[PDB]
C-alpha cells in the first residue's frame, strides 16, 4: 500500500521521497481523517439528505395517491361499494364512469411523475457508476470530480439506497513566497527546469517541484539549454552547477 | 394576472457576476492551485509555460514566442468581440429556452379563455347568468379542461426542468474541469489543445 | 377590480376593450385594473427553536396593505440589518434570513486579495490528507400498482366499464414494470464493477494505514463494516 | 368553483409541490454552477500580466 | 530533412542532435521494423579530450 501511495502521488506531481519522509505523518492523517469522518456522521445529522429526500418524494407520492383514491371526483360517494349498493345500473354505470375517469388521471399523473424522477435516479446512478470507475479503480485527474484538492483515491460503501464515497485527496498547506525566473542565464545560455520551478530565498537561487517545496541545487541535469538570454523575458543571471568537473579533476 | 408569478431568482446578476469575476481572478493569478485549496501566486507566464507543458510544449516555446502567443490571444479576444457586437443569434440556446418559457406560458393563458364544451369561457358571466345546477356542471367542465390543460403544461414544466438540471450539470462539470484546471479530454473545453 | 382613469383612446363604435387573453381590461372610459393581489411565505426556524415567524408578501407593494421591501416584495416581522452573513434561509433576490428573525443580502465569501506580482510565486511546504463524503442515490424502491384494483376495488361492472376505456391499465403496469428493471439495473452497475469477489489477507499490514473502520467487523450485522452500520442506521424508512 | 375544485381532489397541491420542486431545481443549478468558489479574488491593481 | 537526422518533439518542430541523453537503447536492431542507420552523439568524449 505504501507504493501504491507513493504511485498516486507520482500521479499528482508529487515525488515517491516526499511521501517515503512523512509516510508515517500520512498514516496519522489518513486515520484523523476518518475518525472526523466517524465523528460526523455519529453526531451530525441529515448527512443522508439526498436518500432520505427521493425516500420522502417515494413516500409522499404513494400517500397523495392513497387519498386521491378516496375522492368524488363530482359523484355522489368516494366508495364503490355505496354506489354499487345504492343505485341501479344505469346511474350506478355514470358513477363509476366519472369515479374511472378521476381515478385513470390520477394514476396516470403518478405514472409520469414515476418516470421522471425514474429518469433523474437513472441518471444519478450513471455519474455514481462513473465516479465507482474513475476513481474507485483508477486515480482521476478530473478536477473536482472526486473531491476538493488533487485525487488521490476513494472507498465506496453502501447506503440504504444509494452509494458514499469516501475520496482521499492531498491538499497543499503551509505556503512560503519565493522568488522566481522564467529561466536561468549561464554563459549565454538560458536554462530551463526539466520539471519543476526555479526559485530564491533571496541570496540563493534553486530548482523544485510545484506542489511541494524540496529545494535542489542548479545543476546540467535538472536543466535543459534551448538558447541564448536575449530573447526570454525576465532572464535572471546565475550558475549552474556541472557535476563533471570535480570528477575529472 | 390570472395567478401566474415570476419568482425573482435567489442569485442576482451582480453576483453572479461577482462569482465571475472572482473565479476569473483565481485563473489568472493562480491557474489551477485556488481550485485545489488554498490560491498560490503565479506570473502567469510560467502558469501558461506549465500548460504548454501538460499540453504536450516545451515552455522554451513560449519564453521565446510570448509576444506572439500574447498578441494571437489579444487577437482572438477581439474577434470574439467583435463576433458578439456585430453578429447575431450568438446566444441561440438562451434565446430558444427563454422563448420556449415564454411560449409555454403565452399558450396556458390562451388555453384559459377556451370553451372547453361551455356555453362561454367566462367563469364570472355564468355565474352571474345561470341558477346553481346547471351553472355547476358547466363549471365542472370549465374545471375538468382547466386543471387538463395546468397538468399538461406542469408535465412539459419538468421535463424541461430536468433538461436545463442537465445542461447546468454539463456547465458545473466544464466549470470545475475547463476553469479551475487543465482538461485532457478532447473536444470537452473547445476544439483543439 | 379597480376603476382607473384611462389614457387609451376609444372609437365612437368601441365600449369594450380588450388586452392579451381575451379579457377585459377597460369598459365604457375605465380602464380596470384587478385590485393587489399575490402569495403569502412564512419564514420559521423551525418550531424547535421558537415560534416567532415572518410573512412574506411576494409581487406586492405592501405601502398600500419591521417592514422591508425588496426585490422579491416585502417582508414583516423581521428586523433587516446592513451586516452580511451566509443565506440561511432563502427569501430571494439576493436577500435572506436568519435566527429574533433577522433579514439581510447573503454574503458571497471570505474577500482576500491574492498577493500577485511577477517574478514571486507561493509554494506549499506541506501537505494535508483530507477524505470527504459524497453521497449519491444509486436506484429508488420499487412499486407496482394494480390499475383494474386501484381504480375498481374488486368490482366486475367497474372492471367491464374499464376495459373498454383502451389499455391504459396495461401502458401503466409496463411503466411500472421498466421502473422496476431500471432501477434493479441501475443498481447492478453500480455495484457489480469487479467479476471478482477479493478477500483481505488475514494479517493488515498496510504501513501504518489503518482500515478496519471500513472492513467488515468481526460482530457480522450484516457484514457489514462501521461507517456502512452508521450509514444505515442514518436513514429511517 | 373552488368548492367543485375541492370536491373534484387535490390535484393543486400536487402541482404547487412540483413548481416549488422545480423552482428550487433551478437555485440548485445556479449554486451548483456558479459558487463553487467559496472565496473572492480581487485582481490586482496592476495589470501585468506577461 | 533530406540528409540529417535529429530528434525533435511531436507538436513543434524543435530539431536536435541525436544524443545518449534524448535516447535510451533497448536491444539490439534486428528486431525493430524500418530501423535506419544513423550516429548517436555521445557528450562525453569531447568534455574528456
Ligand atoms: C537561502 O538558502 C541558503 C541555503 O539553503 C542559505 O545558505 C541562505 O542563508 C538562505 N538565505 C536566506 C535569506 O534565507
Ligand atoms: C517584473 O516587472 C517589473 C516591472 O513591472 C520589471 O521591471 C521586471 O523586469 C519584471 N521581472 C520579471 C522577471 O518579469
Ligand atoms: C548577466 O551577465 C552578462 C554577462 O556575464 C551581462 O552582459 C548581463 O548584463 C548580466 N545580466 C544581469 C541582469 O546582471
Ligand atoms: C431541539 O433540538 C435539540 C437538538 O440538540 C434537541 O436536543 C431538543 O430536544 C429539541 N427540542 C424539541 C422540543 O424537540
Ligand atoms: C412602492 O410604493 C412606493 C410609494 O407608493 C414607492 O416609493 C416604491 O418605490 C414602491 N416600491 C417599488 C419596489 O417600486
Ligand atoms: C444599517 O442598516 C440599516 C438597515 O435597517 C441601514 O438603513 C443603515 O444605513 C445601515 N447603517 C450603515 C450602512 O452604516
Ligand atoms: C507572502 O505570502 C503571504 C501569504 O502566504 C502574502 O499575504 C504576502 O503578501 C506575501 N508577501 C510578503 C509578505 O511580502
Ligand atoms: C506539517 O504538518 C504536520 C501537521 O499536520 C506537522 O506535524 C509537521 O511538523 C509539518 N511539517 C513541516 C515541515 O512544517
Ligand atoms: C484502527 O482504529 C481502531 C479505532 O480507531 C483501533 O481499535 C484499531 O486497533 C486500529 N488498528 C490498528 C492496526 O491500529
Ligand atoms: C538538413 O538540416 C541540416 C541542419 O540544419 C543541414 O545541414 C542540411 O543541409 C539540411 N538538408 C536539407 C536537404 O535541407
Ligand atoms: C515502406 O514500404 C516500402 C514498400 O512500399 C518498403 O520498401 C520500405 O522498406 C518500407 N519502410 C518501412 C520503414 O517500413
Ligand atoms: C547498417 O550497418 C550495418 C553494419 O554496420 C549493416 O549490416 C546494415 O545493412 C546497415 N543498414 C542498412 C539499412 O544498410
Amino acid at each position: 500500500f505504501a507504493m501504491q501511495m507513493a504511485y498516486r502521488f507520482n500521479g499528482i506531481g508529487v515525488t515517491q521521497n516526499v511521501l517515503y519522509e512523512n509516510q508515517k505523518l500520512i498514516a496519522n492523517q489518513f486515520n484523523s481523517a476518518i475518525g472526523k469522518i466517524q465523528d460526523s456522521l455519529s453526531s451530525t445529522a441529515s448527512a443522508l439528505g439526498k436518500l432520505q429526500d427521493v425516500v420522502n418524494q417515494n413516500a409522499q407520492a404513494l400517500n397523495t395517491l392513497v387519498k386521491q383514491l378516496s375522492s368524488n371526483f363530482g359523484a355522489i360517494s368516494s366508495v364503490l361499494n355505496d354506489i354499487l349498493s345504492r343505485l341501479d345500473p344505469p346511474e350506478a354505470e355514470v358513477q363509476i364512469d366519472r369515479l374511472i375517469t378521476g381515478r385513470l388521471q390520477s394514476l396516470q399523473t403518478y405514472v409520469t411523475q414515476q418516470l421522471i424522477r425514474a429518469a433523474e435516479i437513472r441518471a444519478s446512478a450513471n455519474l455514481a457508476a462513473t465516479k465507482m470507475s474513475e476513481c474507485v479503480l483508477g486515480q482521476s485527474k478530473r478536477v473536482d470530480f472526486c473531491g476538493k484538492g488533487y485525487h488521490l483515491m476513494s472507498f465506496p460503501q453502501s447506503a440504504p439506497h444509494g452509494v458514499v464515497f469516501l475520496h482521499v485527496t492531498y491538499v497543499p498547506a503551509q505556503e512560503k513566497n519565493f522568488t522566481t525566473a522564467p529561466a536561468i542565464c549561464h554563459d549565454g545560455k538560458a536554462h530551463f527546469p526539466r520539471e519543476g520551478v526555479f526559485v530564491s530565498n533571496g541570496t540563493h537561487w534553486f530548482v523544485t517541484q510545484r506542489n511541494f517545496y524540496e529545494p535542489q541545487i542548479i545543476t546540467t541535469d535538472n536543466t535543459f539549454v534551448s538558447g541564448n538570454c536575449d530573447v526570454v523575458i525576465g532572464i535572471v543571471n546565475n550558475t549552474v552547477y556541472d557535476p563533471l568537473q570535480p570528477e575529472l579533476d | 394576472f390570472n395567478g401566474l408569478t415570476v419568482l425573482p431568482p435567489l442569485l442576482t446578476d451582480e453576483m453572479i457576476a461577482q462569482y465571475t469575476s472572482a473565479l476569473l481572478a483565481g485563473t489568472i493569478t493562480s491557474g489551477w492551485t485556488f481550485g485545489a485549496g488554498a490560491a498560490l501566486q503565479i506570473p502567469f507566464a510560467m502558469q501558461m509555460a506549465y500548460r504548454f507543458n501538460g499540453i504536450g510544449v516545451t515552455q522554451n516555446v513560449l519564453y521565446e514566442n510570448q509576444k506572439l502567443i500574447a498578441n494571437q490571444f489579444n487577437s482572438a479576444i477581439g474577434k470574439i468581440q467583435d463576433s458578439l457586437s456585430s453578429t447575431a443569434s450568438a446566444l441561440g440556446k438562451l434565446q430558444d429556452v427563454v422563448n420556449q418559457n415564454a411560449q409555454a406560458l403565452n399558450t396556458l393563458v390562451k388555453q384559459l379563455s377556451s370553451n372547453f364544451g361551455a356555453i362561454s369561457s367566462v367563469l364570472n358571466d355564468i355565474l352571474s347568468r345561470l341558477d346553481p345546477p346547471e351553472a355547476e356542471v358547466q363549471i365542472d367542465r370549465l374545471i375538468t379542461g382547466r386543471l387538463q390543460s395546468l397538468q399538461t403544461y406542469v408535465t412539459q414544466q419538468l421535463i424541461r426542468a430536468a433538461e436545463i438540471r442537465a445542461s447546468a450539470n454539463l456547465a458545473a462539470t466544464k466549470m470545475s474541469e475547463c476553469v479551475l484546471g487543465q482538461s485532457k479530454r478532447v473536444d470537452f473545453c473547445g476544439k483543439g489543445y | 377590480g379597480v376603476l382607473t382613469e384611462s389614457n387609451k383612446k376609444f372609437l365612437p363604435f368601441q365600449q369594450f376593450g380588450r388586452d392579451i387573453a381575451d379579457t377585459t381590461d377597460a369598459v365604457r372610459i375605465l380602464d380596470i385594473t384587478p385590485c393587489s393581489f399575490g402569495g403569502v411565505s412564512v419564514i420559521t426556524p423551525g418550531t424547535n427553536t421558537s415560534n416567532q415567524v415572518a410573512v412574506l408578501y411576494q409581487d406586492v407593494n405592501c405601502t398600500e396593505v419591521n417592514v422591508f421591501q425588496t426585490r422579491a416584495g416585502c417582508l414583516i416581522g423581521a428586523e433587516h440589518v446592513n451586516n452580511s452573513y451566509e443565506c440561511d434561509i432563502p427569501i430571494g433576490a439576493g436577500i435572506c434570513a436568519s435566527y429574533s428573525i433577522i433579514a439581510y443580502t447573503m454574503s458571497l465569501g471570505a474577500e482576500n486579495s491574492v498577493a500577485y506580482s511577477n517574478n514571486s510565486i507561493a509554494i506549499p511546504t506541506n501537505f494535508t490528507i483530507s477524505v470527504t463524503t459524497e453521497i449519491l442515490p444509486v436506484s429508488m424502491t420499487k412499486t407496482s400498482v394494480d390499475c383494474t384494483m386501484y381504480i375498481c376495488g374488486d368490482s366486475t361492472e367497474c372492471s367491464n366499464l374499464l376495459l373498454q376505456y383502451g389499455s391504459f391499465c396495461t401502458q401503466l403496469n409496463r411503466a411500472l414494470t421498466g421502473i422496476a428493471v431500471e432501477q434493479d439495473k441501475n443498481t447492478q452497475e453500480v455495484f457489480a464493477q469487479v467479476k471478482q469477489i477479493y478477500k483481505t489477507p488475514p494479517i493488515k499490514d498496510f504501513g501504518g494505514f489503518n482500515f478496519s473502520q471500513i472492513l467488515p467487523d468481526p460482530s457480522k450485522p450484516s457484514k457489514r463494516s462501521f461507517i456502512e452500520d452508521l450509514l444505515f442506521n442514518k436513514v429511517t424508512l
